[PDB]
């Protein structure tokens, strides 16, 4: 068994509703218990909910309780999650893990092995905000020369940055995205680059921000 | 419900040197079948969560042997025999006895190295910005250890406050440094109307507070 991706997550307003799912990779989900559990910003893991093999044990953490609902579908070896009346504090990046133990037909297995499987989560945004695509300005270069852009103002998260189209990975730092006062994030990526190089090279941000459809590039010249 | 509760809440520790981390649980984990049922999971900057031990005192497969747990009862630790570089993250306990699951708060590793002097750097804003009506300057902290830094801005010798936002990359996993970058938000109005601009760094690695500035607006 290899690996797990969840999906569905999103910019939802509070009392909306989200369905997330959960499909496995290089192994069959059937035998198995899943859990969801979140991560709240910045914060630890907190488990959401767990469902059995066949669908008869289904458990909730008490702050979710008659709000979500587990379900599985062997054919389509998955587990989804759906959340209804959605909450603010309900925003969280989601995960899916997979436990290899056996359960028996319900919380505690004499066969344990544990969660060894997780997703790399879903982001899920409660919140009242509209969704804003980012501007992306140049952080242009004044030995070895520092460049970078800003990426300014967008909502909700996530975006991505790359650098020529993934060939430069060398030397970037790409920022946590850092909420401004108008409730809206930034962040900035930068690279540095030998000095020598800016006549002859080039060098573009690779911007995706999936949440608004904005996908933008930004050449950073001295 | 079962509370999980870690100490400490973070680790600074120097390669090659053991690390360990106590968990400790509000009622006992001990079964009838004669099993502890405390997890400990590793959860690294932008990768999938993994298991490193399972009834308390088991490695999960793949984990490496450096890996080790013990404890019974209401208290467990979690050993790292000779920390690597890659070993930076947030390690945290988990309860299979009951449901709710339940995790310890996390504790953060962080590698210790020799300390490392930050490069400055400082930007203007770009001439596409000041449409935009605002105006962002910038000032990067590259490849740094420790992570403490103070970042003064100054506009035409006068102090800046409340109007610049810092944000801090994770450790990096191969050279134990960070990066930093602050950034100072003024109304394009604002900054056409003063000359210089100056980010002063102060860094254990700096003897004395390194300044990079610039001329315009």
């Amino acid at each position: 068994e290899e690996q797990v991706l969840e999906s569905g997550g999103g910019l939802v307003k509070p009392g909306g509703s989200l369905r997330l799912s959960c499909a496995a990779s290089g192994f069959t989900f059937s035998p198995y218990s899943v859990f969801w559990v979140r991560q709240a910003p910045g914060k630890g893991l907190e488990w959401v909910s767990s469902i059995n093999s066949d669908s008869t044990y289904k458990y909730y953490a008490d702050s979710v309780k008659g709000r979500f609902t587990i379900s599985r579908d062997n054919a389509e070896n998955s587990i989804f999650l759906q959340m209804n009346s959605l909450r603010a504090e309900d925003t969280a990046v989601y995960y899916c893990a997979r436990d290899r133990s056996y359960y028996a037909f319900g919380s505690l297995s004499d066969y344990y092995y544990g969660l060894d499987v997780w997703g790399q989560g879903t982001l899920v945004t409660v919140s009242s905000a509209s969704t804003k695509g980012p501007s992306v300005f140049p952080l242009a270069p004044s030995g070895t020369a520092a460049l970078g852009c800003l990426v300014k103002d967008y909502f909700p998260e996530p975006v991505t940055v790359s650098w020529n189209s993934g060939a430069l990975t060398s030397g970037v730092h790409t920022f946590p995205a850092v909420l401004q006062s108008s409730g809206l994030y930034s962040l900035s990526s930068v690279v540095t680059v030998p000095s020598s190089s800016l006549g002859t090279q080039t060098y573009i941000c690779n911007v995706n921000h999936k949440p608004s459809n904005t996908k933008v590039d930004k050449k950073v010249e001295p | 419900d079962i509370v999980m509760t870690q100490s400490p809440l973070s680790l600074s520790v120097t390669p090659g040197e053991p690390a360990s981390i106590s968990c400790r649980s509000s009622q006992s984990l001990l079964h009838t079948n004669g099993y502890n049922y405390l997890d400990w999971y590793v959860q690294k900057p932008g990768q999938s969560p993994q298991l490193l031990i399972y009834l308390a005192s088991n490695r999960a497969s793949g984990v490496p042997d450096r890996f080790s747990g013990s404890g019974s009862g209401t208290d467990f630790t979690l050993k790292i025999s000779r920390v690597e570089t890659e070993d930076v993250g947030v390690y945290y306990c988990m309860q299979a006895l009951q449901i709710p699951r339940t995790f310890g708060q996390g504790t953060k590793v962080e590698i210790k190295r020799t300390v490392a002097a930050p490069s400055v750097f400082i930007f203007p804003p770009s001439d596409e910005q000041l449409k935009s009506g605002t105006a962002s300057v910038v000032c990067l902290l590259n490849n740094f250890y420790p992570r403490e830094a103070k970042v003064q801005w100054k506009v035409d010798n006068a102090l800046q406050s409340g109007n610049s936002q810092e944000s801090v990359t994770e450790q990096d996993s191969k050279d134990s440094t960070y990066s930093l970058s602050s950034t100072l938000t003024l109304s394009k109005a604002d900054y056409e109307k003063h000359k210089v601009y100056a980010c002063e760094v102060t860094h254990q690695g700096l003897s004395s507070p390194v300044t990079k500035s610039f001329n315009r607006g």
